[PDB]
């Protein structure tokens, strides 16, 4: 039976390179074009390129064009690609899947026939440090908006643990400087509101 | 490079029958028989469904068919059930010995009718920025769209995946960084159905 297995999760820092490995058994490894699929978390599949283990022969998505590496090891049946220079948005999970049969006479490596996929391997590319959060305020409806902190998760509370009834705190939403910011929610009063915040050893108030 | 267009979601109910379209070029999808589908739940690796437009691996189930007119290819799926319910990617020979995939469709199954999107916009010490908040709505599908009066702004704009709430729909928010601010609308869609909130 064809396995594909995967190296572990990555973390790095940008500018940086990661190799991530690709060990097939079951079948023969030189047979088979071995593409290379990645995925950024709630996005989309995204192609990066093939490779011949039997020649070496490569190609890569123009996208991806002097900045990936695809090389492989037949004596221990293992491909390799490795990114380099990496962004905040190379942040993704890396697939490796077996393609086509290898034909002289017949080009296949382009059949987008991918019958048996790597476990995957996470890499997870920030630049950003430990920074504490700002809190700001906004039937009636009411809440408070914190911006700019790092890392997760943060815990949120309303008049120090009483309210819960209708009390909405939405998932942090990353941003392209590495950031995070969420929001928690919950007329007629006569009250005082304050959301509770805890992170950064950062404990704030606020209505 | 430009993926294949795909519907950002569908939505059926368990026994009927659904589509899912996947759009490219003369110079791809209309070119060859070499379109490929597949399904992927959450935290595992994509699955083939459905290759060469229309044939079947074996050992998957005969109520995933495929078919393609023109430029478009198309994955049928007959006899909803709840494990269904996953994300679709069509995939095709892109000419050149290259590969593209579609951008993707959310496959749900309704276990509860369609709701909402309930939206609420703020306009907020730091006198920029703009808030959307979206939630109780599903299926867990929505794009936004945000406006400086009646003309739209695309820059400086970033938006949460969908979030699971725990009645089983979802919640999102979109967020807006500026300056200009000295009115301004939200605008969510939902099932091809667009909420507005004006500020």
């Amino acid at each position: 039976q064809v396995q594909l297995v995967q190296s572990g999760a990555e973390v790095k820092k940008p500018g940086a390179s990661v190799k991530v490995s690709c060990k097939a058994s079951g079948y023969t490894f030189t047979g088979y074009y071995m593409h290379w699929v990645r995925q950024a978390p709630g996005q989309g599949l995204e192609w990066m390129g093939w490779i011949n283990p039997n020649s070496g022969g490569t190609n890569y998505a123009q996208k991806f064009q002097g900045r990936v590496t695809m090389t492989r090891d037949t004596s221990i049946s293992t491909a390799y690609m490795e990114l380099s220079r990496l962004r905040s948005d190379d942040t993704a999970v890396y697939y490796c899947a077996r393609g086509g049969w290898i034909s002289l006479y017949y080009d296949s490596s382009g059949y987008p026939n991918f019958d048996y996929w790597g476990q995957g391997t996470l890499v997870t590319v920030s630049g950003a440090s430990t920074k504490g959060p700002s809190v700001f305020p906004l039937t009636a409806a009411l809440g408070c908006l914190v911006k700019d902190y790092f890392p997760e998760p943060v815990t949120v509370s309303w008049n120090s643990g009483a309210l819960t009834s209708g009390v909405h705190t939405f998932p942090a939403v990353l941003q392209s400087s590495g950031l995070y910011s969420l929001s928690s929610v919950v007329s007629s009063s006569t009250q005082t509101y304050i959301c509770n915040v805890n992170h950064s050893n950062t404990k704030v108030d606020k209505r | 490079q430009s993926a294949l267009t795909q519907p950002a979601s569908v939505s059926g109910s368990p026994g009927q029958s659904i589509t899912i379209s996947c759009t490219g070029t003369s110079s791809d999808v209309g070119s060859y028989n070499l379109v490929s589908w597949y399904q992927q739940h959450p935290g595992k690796a994509p699955k083939l469904m459905i290759y060469e437009v229309s044939k079947r691996p074996s050992g998957v189930s005969n109520r995933f068919s495929g078919s393609k007119s023109g430029n478009t290819a198309s994955l049928t799926i007959s006899g909803l059930q709840a494990e269904d319910e996953a994300d679709y990617y069509c995939c095709s020979y892109a000419g050149s010995s290259t590969v593209i995939f579609g951008g993707g469709t959310k496959l749900t199954v309704l276990g509860q009718p369609k709701g909402a999107p309930s939206v609420t916009l703020f306009p907020p010490e730091e006198l920029a920025t703009l808030v959307c908040l979206i939630s109780d709505f599903y299926p867990g599908a929505v794009t936004v769209a945000w406006k400086a009066d009646s003309s739209p702004v695309k820059a400086g704009v970033e938006t949460t995946t969908p979030s699971k709430q725990s009645n089983n729909k979802y919640a999102a928010s979109s967020y807006l960084s500026l300056t200009q601010w000295k009115s301004y609308s939200c605008q969510v869609t939902h099932e091809g159905s667009t909420v507005e909130k004006t500020v």
